């Protein structure tokens, strides 16, 4: 429920990480979303290629599991002077040790002690007794990879839904019975818009009766159907006589 | 009603494998045509049209004991001059 | 895609011991030559030692002479680095790096410019 | 606060089955004279659901005890409802139903309706109690002891106040779809008149959807709130509730099957098959049709698949020479070098 | 998975009364139609009584008055309560209910003695 | 008349598939990323409807030649049994042949 | 912004006792798992104890069998019952809540015992 | 989300303006009502049309509000005369969708009209 | 970011390298050569663009 331009945050003192995947940052003011998930932590340097889809390493398959299908924006800022304190800031745990791997967007929250042995722990550590959460020595003269970095993931869902998140480009006049390319709610296309009789049931936006065309569509500003046909085509045929017989 | 054909498997084996609706023993008295497993049909000694194509001349009609019926098709009616 | 990733470095004591692990993706590390950098805080890169790409050529530096150890795995892309009888000199950042020949002749003791500098790792000595 | 009833004594319940009902419009589109596959979670046909009285009467004097025990909650759940007297009120969604976890919470007060998100201090037995006499001016006089606290609630709703009640067989029928997905909390209803009937009927209506919440919680189990026509301070035993119980209640448990939808030109869903149901319908929806004519078709593919997994390798061999190095009695000197062979 | 297996026939008095429970393991209200079949020695098979899933229920006029048929939706099974038996009612009794595809039970005697 | 109409639904049918992209609908892409990963999603839907239409012209082919045999059987059938009376048995009806 | 209202420290001799307590006074969405972790000079964290709100336990093996967590449900307060302390086990120890959205930390608690 | 509103602009007193809760398809209802709000003050009923077609108004709004309704196009317009700087508020159409006895009205959405001399 | 096919603040307002770009980039590092101890401003770097 917000109108949000992503331009201005693009130029924030040339943040490294702008890597979108499913989307252009550029050409995605333009588009616009149906809704969004920001999800911040901190990680280290050589673990950032982790987050990604369809990546492997600890943190994919033990702390937070990207799907491979992902749509969104991983951001990120250098954080050495932020989290990480001279003494190491061990405020950050990362589970290494899970009974199985994570699902995609998976946080289930377990603290148990993980048996790496026969025997049960029963929460006790012991022999063959760790547990997952390690902390993470931050330092300012540690390297590198060895450095915080805040990262936030933008997640976005680009389905057939009234978006509630678009950019700030102004809706102009409606033109009817002529061939335009229209560009409702981030759906375009190319076609002549005319005053259709069709009943729409409340929470109906579009309509498709050959399964793959929207031949119809409710506008956002004024409430009125309106139902769309191809800006017409055809092939061009040549009648001729013989070339000597006549031009 | 239908009949169901598994095309080209015997019948000790339809029951149990796949893992929606089910077919039970009792359910028919499981023909076993040389197309493959029949459930849903009896079997009828006489003789009449092809209704149905099942294969290997056996057809299947319908009559009002399971409403489906299977025979051995009859290629006419018997004649000689 | 062309990464290089130094692994197994730590905090260990004056005369122990440690190994490092050259690790490359996107690329094959058999046709590089590799040679690990050291520059210490306050120190400029000095070449900790080469090894070709054959591996039949080795390079060493005097200040580790007898006492660093250069092996590769062009099999699994990997260069070690092997230490022995470590010094508090020794506590720097490790780089591993891969350049091919500069002139002729095989060995590679003169130092030349390095393509893939990695992330590297430091490596302290102080008990 | 709450009040303390009697036990429910586990009474065992007669059972009932939507036929044909519980088909809702998935998408948001508009489709007109088509037919439609849709792989999604619906109400099974002629499947079983469980089906309770708001106020049961182990016997006929009076001995009237309310049946709303609690009930899992996996993948939403279809609640048809048929009452004349708004006995219902109301449902309580959440894990453990305490202020240990986060739960949800929709009522009806009195003539208003609430929803409310937070870690409700649930008591063993909400209800909300409507009690009247005719002298002076009571008339449904209310107690609500539904929960105990709510802190740190987020999502808040009130609205207009307006219902009336009686305060004759045109027993209504409501239906609702309540499925949790996607954090949200889609809400299909549907609301029809029907008369003369004692049990649900057989009909076929689409269900619309209402309304949907952004709640993102945990929900593995659910409860529903019946408007007591008594009071536990002193309870009657016979008329005190209404027609004992008469207007009643059915809980379904949705499945994630494929359906085959009639669109008419007018766009209102009209006939619904499924699939998974009879080879007859496999036949359907494999033509995309709802007529076939005489003949054999071929639907699907049959294979068996493996029962259990199987590795051998030979382990054909003798035991092997390591008792006598590991625990011989003696040892060889460390020049005089003893090495054994083992294959 | 016998299904549609039938129980409660044997010796019995003339005018008593007797019970029995065709029941089956697959849902009763999926049949849509299931009905009642009777065997006298010496005689063809004879319709006795039906049911469908709606509720309509038919007899043959040798049935109307004397025994009814019913079906509790708690257990699945059908009843058929046997009252005031006759000595012409000695036949083999049989439930048939028919899915998609028909079922047959093998029936259970009943004789009465007179 | 129903195969070709059931042919033709298939291809426009295909036009739903995404062919291993990320995406079935190409104005969703070419408004989404930029042109190096633009490409690489469009050769991978132009291969694959393009292999559609050919087995759609191959099956019409095929189907036309079939055509073209009972048009050449029903010509030949019009010249004998119609503007004349034929004498080979069972081609133009049962029995001998009248007209 | 959750709060952890750390309090319980001080010196004690050898053999003592204390009663440690830190209280979340934050939103606390969902279930909650509530911990103490130990952190000395020149050294890491080395959690006490996870204990939820529910079960699991979670006690470490470097003082098992002296220490235990006492839970209070009403308030959402968490006491850290301290007995038979060991001078190797003198260190700093933080309130630990892990919420459902993020995890918080509190101020230290001065936990020094020796003699 | 079902319905969705629109309609409004700012005017001099004394004038007449034409409000709108604008038909969002076919629904059911018994009772289409019109809601004011200003700031500082608490929300109050402006105008309700019944099924049948009884008529209710807040006692300020008599003689000067016009409430019809038209199934062609499912709307229901507010004709206002005679405003006076008082009027100026936001204004929502509240529903009678029956929801377990009646509930849930859409007037979630508004229109603001201001009324000013300036 | 001299790579074709690659976005970033010089492969658009410094060098922007074709998509069918047929040639090779050289890169080596001068320290010993261009960085100055006073530092070596004499190099541009352009930033905004239209
Ligand atoms: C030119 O036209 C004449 C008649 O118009 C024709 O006879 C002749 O064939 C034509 N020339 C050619 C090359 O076709
Ligand atoms: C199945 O039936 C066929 C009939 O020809 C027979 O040859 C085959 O042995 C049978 N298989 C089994 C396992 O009984
Ligand atoms: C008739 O069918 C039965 C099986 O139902 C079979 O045993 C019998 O041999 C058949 N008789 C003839 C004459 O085909
Ligand atoms: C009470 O109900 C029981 C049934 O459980 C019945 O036997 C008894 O006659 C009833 N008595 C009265 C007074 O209603
Ligand atoms: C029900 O409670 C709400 C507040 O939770 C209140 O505004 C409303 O007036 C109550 N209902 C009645 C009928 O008083
Ligand atoms: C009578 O009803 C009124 C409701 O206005 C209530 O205040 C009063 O207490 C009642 N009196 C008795 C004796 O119940
Ligand atoms: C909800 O809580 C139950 C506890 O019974 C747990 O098993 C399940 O994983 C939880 N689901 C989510 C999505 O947190
Ligand atoms: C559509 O519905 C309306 C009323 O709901 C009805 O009058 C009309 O006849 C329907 N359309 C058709 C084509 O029958
Ligand atoms: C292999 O088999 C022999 C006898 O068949 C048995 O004595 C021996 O223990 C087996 N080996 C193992 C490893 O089980
Ligand atoms: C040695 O012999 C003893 C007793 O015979 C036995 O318990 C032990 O397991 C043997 N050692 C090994 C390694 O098996
Ligand atoms: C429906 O009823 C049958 C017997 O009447 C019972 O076995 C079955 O469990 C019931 N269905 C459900 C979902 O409980
Ligand atoms: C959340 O609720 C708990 C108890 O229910 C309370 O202690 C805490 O202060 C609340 N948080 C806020 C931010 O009000």
């Amino acid at each position: 429920n917000c109108v949000a331009d992503y331009s201005v945050l693009y130029n924030s003192a040339s943040f490294s990480t702008f890597k979108c995947y499913g989307v252009s940052p550029t050409k995605l003011n333009d588009l616009c979303f149906t809704n969004v998930y920001a999800d911040s932590f901190v990680i280290r340097g050589d673990e950032v290629r982790q987050i990604a889809p369809g990546q492997t390493g600890k943190i994919a398959d033990y702390n937070y599991k990207l799907p491979d299908d992902f749509t969104g924006c991983v951001i990120a800022w250098n954080s050495n002077n932020l989290d990480s304190k001279v003494g190491g800031n061990y405020n950050y745990l990362y589970r290494l040790f899970r009974k199985s791997n994570l699902k995609p967007f998976e946080r289930d929250i377990s603290t148990e002690i993980y048996q790496a042995g026969s025997t049960p722990c029963n929460g006790v550590e012991g022999f063959n007794c760790y547990f997952p959460l390690q902390s993470y020595g931050f330092q300012p003269t540690n390297g590198v990879g060895y450095q915080p970095y805040r990262v936030v993931v933008l997640s976005f869902e680009l389905l057939h839904a009234p978006a509630t998140v678009c950019g700030p480009k102004k809706s102009t006049n409606l033109v009817k019975n002529k061939c335009v390319n229209f560009n409702f709610n981030g759906l375009t296309g190319t076609g002549v818009l005319t005053e259709s009789n069709k009943k729409f049931l409340p929470f109906q936006q579009f309509g498709r009766d050959i399964a793959d065309t929207t031949d119809a569509v409710r506008d956002p500003q004024t409430l009125e159907i309106l139902d769309i046909t191809p800006c017409s085509f055809g092939g061009v045929s040549v009648i001729t006589p013989g070339t000597n017989t006549s031009n | 009603q239908v009949a169901v054909l598994y095309q080209g498997v015997n019948c000790t084996e339809v029951p149990v494998a796949i893992h929606t609706w089910r077919v039970y023993s009792t359910g028919s008295n499981v023909f076993q045509t040389r197309a493959g497993c029949l459930i849903g049909a009896e079997h009828v000694n006489n003789s009449y049209e092809c209704d149905i194509p099942i294969g290997a001349g056996i057809c299947a009609s319908y009559q009002t004991s399971q409403s489906i019926i299977a025979y051995t098709m009859s290629l006419g009616a018997e004649n000689s001059v | 895609q062309v990464q290089l990733q130094e692994s197994g470095g730590g905090l260990v004591q004056p005369g122990g011991s440690l190994r490092l692990s050259c690790a490359a993706s996107g690329f094959t590390l058999d046709y590089y030559a590799i040679g690990w950098f050291r520059q210490a805080p306050g120190k400029e890169r000095e070449g900790v030692s080469c090894i070709s790409s054959s591996g039949g050529r080795t390079n060493y530096a005097d200040s580790v002479k007898g006492r660093f150890t250069i092996s590769r795995d062009n099999t699994k892309n990997t260069v070690y680095l092997q230490m022995n009888s470590l010094k508090p000199e020794d506590t720097a950042v490790y780089y591993c790096a891969a350049w091919e020949a500069s002139r002729w002749y095989c060995p590679l003791q003169f130092s030349a410019d390095f393509s893939s500098w990695g992330q590297g790792t430091q490596v302290t000595v102080s008990s | 606060q709450c009040v303390n009833l009697t036990t429910r004594t586990q009474l065992p319940p007669a059972y009932t089955n939507s036929f044909t009902r519980g088909v809702y419009y998935p998408d948001k589109v508009f489709r007109s004279s088509v037919l439609h596959s849709t792989q999604d979670l619906f109400l099974p046909f002629f499947s079983n659901v469980t089906w309770f009285h708001a106020i049961h009467v182990s016997g006929t004097n009076g001995t009237k005890r309310f049946d709303n025990p609690v009930l899992p909650f996996n993948d939403g759940v279809y609640f048809a409802s048929t009452e004349k007297s708004n006995i219902i009120r109301g449902w309580i969604f959440g894990t453990t139903l305490d202020s240990k976890t986060q739960s949800l919470l929709i009522v009806n007060n009195a003539t208003n309706v609430v929803i409310k998100v937070c870690e409700f201090q649930f008591c063993n037995d909400p209800f909300l109690g409507v009690y009247y006499h005719k002298n002076n001016k009571s008339w449904m006089e209310s107690e609500f002891r539904v929960y105990s606290s709510a802190n740190n609630c987020t999502f808040e709703y009130v609205s207009q106040p307006f219902l009336m009640d009686l305060e004759g067989n045109f027993k209504n029928l409501r239906e609702f779809v309540f499925k949790n997905i996607d954090g949200y909390f889609k809400i299909y209803s549907k609301h029809t008149p029907i008369n003369l009937v004692r049990d649900l009927p057989q009909g076929f209506s689409a269900l619309e959807p209402l309304v949907d919440l952004p709640i993102g919680i945990n929900i593995t189990r659910f409860q529903t709130l019946l408007a007591l026509h008594r009071s536990y301070l002193t309870p009657g035993d016979s008329s005190s509730g209404w027609t004992a119980g008469a207007a009643a209640y059915y809980v379904g448990y949705l499945q994630p099957r494929t359906f085959l939808l009639k669109y008419n030109e007018n766009g209102t869903i009209t006939d619904a098959v499924d699939c998974a149901l009879d080879p007859l319908s496999e036949t359907k929806c494999t033509l995309k049709s709802f007529t076939v004519e005489k003949g054999i078709y071929q639907t699907s593919n049959f294979r068996v698949q493996p029962t259990e997994s199987i590795v051998r390798f030979p382990n054909i061999t003798n035991l092997c020479p390591f008792g006598e190095v590991f625990n011989a009695t003696r040892f060889a000197s460390v020049y005089a070098w003893n090495r054994k062979r083992i294959s | 998975q016998v299904q549609l297996q039938e129980s409660g026939g044997g010796l019995v008095q003339a005018g008593g009364s007797l019970r029995l429970s065709c029941a089956a393991s697959e849902s009763i209200f999926r049949m849509e139609l299931m009905e009642w079949y009777h065997q006298a020695p010496g005689k063809q098979r004879e319709l006795v009584a039906t049911i469908n899933r709606c509720g309509s229920t038919n007899y043959s006029d040798s049935v109307k008055g004397r025994f009814i048929i019913s079906s509790d939706n708690a257990k699945n099974s059908v009843y058929l309560q046997m009252n005031s038996l006759k000595d012409e009612d000695t036949a083999v009794y049989s439930c048939h209910a028919r899915t998609w595809t028909s079922y047959w039970g093998r029936g259970t005697q009943v004789t009465v003695s007179s | 008349v129903n195969q070709n109409a059931q042919a033709l639904n298939t291809l426009v049918k295909q036009l739903s598939s995404n062919f291993g992209a990320i995406s079935s609908v190409l104005n969703d892409i070419l408004s989404r990323l930029d042109p190096p990963e633009a490409e690489v999603q469009i050769d991978r839907l132009i291969t694959g409807r393009l292999q559609s239409l050919q087995t759609y012209v191959t099956q019409q082919l095929i189907r036309a030649a079939e055509i073209r045999a009972s048009a050449n059987l029903a010509a030949t059938k019009m010249s004998e049994c119609v503007l004349g009376q034929s004498k080979r048995v069972d081609f133009c009806g049962k029995g001998y042949h009248l007209m | 912004q959750v709060q952890l209202q750390e309090s319980g420290g001080g010196l004690v001799q050898a053999g003592g006792s204390l009663r440690l307590s830190c209280a979340a006074s934050g939103s606390i969405f969902s279930p909650n798992t509530m911990g103490w972790f130990r952190q000395a000079l020149g050294k890491q964290r080395e959690m006490v104890a996870v204990i939820s709100s529910i079960a699991s336990t979670q006690y470490a093996n470097f003082v098992k069998g002296r220490f235990t967590i006492t839970r209070d449900n009403t308030k959402n307060t968490v006491h850290l019952q301290m007995n038979s302390l060991i001078p190797e086990d003198t260190a700093v120890y933080y309130c630990y809540a892990v919420d459902k959205s993020q995890d918080y930390w509190g101020q230290g608690t001065q936990v020094t015992v020796s003699s | 989300v079902q319905l969705q509103e629109s309609g409004g602009g700012l005017v001099q007193p004394g004038g007449s303006l034409r409000l709108s809760c604008v038909a969002s398809g076919s629904v059911t209802f018994n009772s289409m009502g019109w809601y004011r709000q200003a700031p500082g003050k608490q929300r109050e009923l402006v105008a309700q049309i019944t099924a049948g077609g009884d008529t209710h108004y807040a006692d300020s709004v008599k003689g000067r509000f016009t409430i019809s309704e038209h199934r062609g196009k499912n709307a229901v317009y507010l004709e206002m005369h005679s405003l006076k700087p008082e009027d100026t508020a936001v204004y929502y159409c509240h529903l009678q969708v029956p929801f377990l006895g009646g509930g849930y009205d859409y007037w979630g959405q508004g229109t603001q009209v201001t009324v000013s001399s300036g």
